[PDB]
């Protein structure tokens, strides 16, 4: 160990308020992008939330997420792990119930300590905007895709994200 | 108290003389194939969700994989469509693992029934 994990993070922890304090595009990449990053309970720095705002030009527009970030002990050897609210989204790389998120960058051969939380998070929003077609968890929404039928994978989302804040 | 309903609207299915707006309030999907009609639905059919802001439940699909693949994911409880409207002279034997009951009728009573409860 805690003795770097913790060094790390609180570092990070000043960036992040530092960050997306500002609203000057230069010193803030992320303006309407990652609009909030913090940790779930303050005296436990190990379990953070984030909300991000969908991307433009995709059926997750004009709507947030929230993200659960699970920090390891082994942090920054080990990647966090970071997974959506269950029944939350439609995404092809996502398993909407448990909220899973398959995102390379993750993985224990393309892992990087350099990396951080909002590169992690920004790495999410990206994965909306662009899906990959690898292989999906949910292979539902995954062979609309693969289909090409956009139609319905732009309405389906939109009933989605619709239909839950009714 | 009624069911959740999947109705994928062929040309058939939109001619059926449903007063829309009664049941757009509830939680039916639309699934348009625009791979068997020939423009957009019936204008009055759009406008009646519209009304209400429900409009979302409408859903164009253009290939008929996406649509299936609809249905199974949005896994309602009835599955209204009509096969005519698809043959010259099929539906996945998946969807009775993801739909609970199936209505697929010719006759103009069955659907009309099922749709209104």
């Amino acid at each position: 160990m805690a003795d770097t994990c913790m060094s790390r993070i609180v570092k990070e922890y000043k960036v992040i308020l530092k960050t997306l304090a500002s609203d000057d595009p230069i010193a803030n990449p992320y303006r309407g992008i990652i609009e909030s990053l913090n940790p779930i309970d303050e005296t436990d720095l190990s379990k953070w939330e984030a909300i991000i705002s969908g991307p433009s030009d995709t059926p997750y527009e004009n709507h947030q997420f929230r993200i659960l970030i699970e920090v390891p002990s082994s942090y920054p050897m080990n990647p966090p792990k970071i997974s959506f609210m269950q029944n939350n989204i439609l995404h092809s790389n996502v398993k909407s119930a448990t909220g899973e998120i398959c995102l390379n960058i993750l993985k224990p051969e393309e892992w990087t300590p350099v990396w951080d939380l909002l590169h992690c998070v920004h790495a999410v929003w990206r994965l909306l905007r662009e899906p990959v077609s690898d292989s999906p968890l949910d292979v539902d929404i995954g062979n609309i895709i693969r289909c090409g039928d956009m139609s319905a994978y732009q309405g389906i989302v939109k009933y989605f994200l619709a239909e839950r804040e009714r | 108290a009624r069911k959740s309903k999947c109705i994928i609207m062929s040309k058939s299915i939109q001619g059926l003389p449903i007063k829309w707006e009664e049941y757009a309030a509830d939680e039916v999907v639309l699934l348009v194939p625009t791979s068997h009609t020939d423009g957009s639905m019936k204008q009055a059919i759009g406008d009646a969700f519209r009304k209400t802001k429900n409009e979302h439940k409408i859903i164009y699909c253009d290939s008929m994989d996406g649509l299936w693949s609809c249905v199974r994911r949005l896994g309602k409880f009835q599955c209204i469509l009509n096969s005519r409207d698809f043959t010259s002279s099929v539906v996945p034997e998946d969807i009775g693992r993801f739909v609970k009951f199936v209505v697929d009728s010719d006759v103009e009573d069955v659907l009309i029934d099922t749709l209104c409860n």
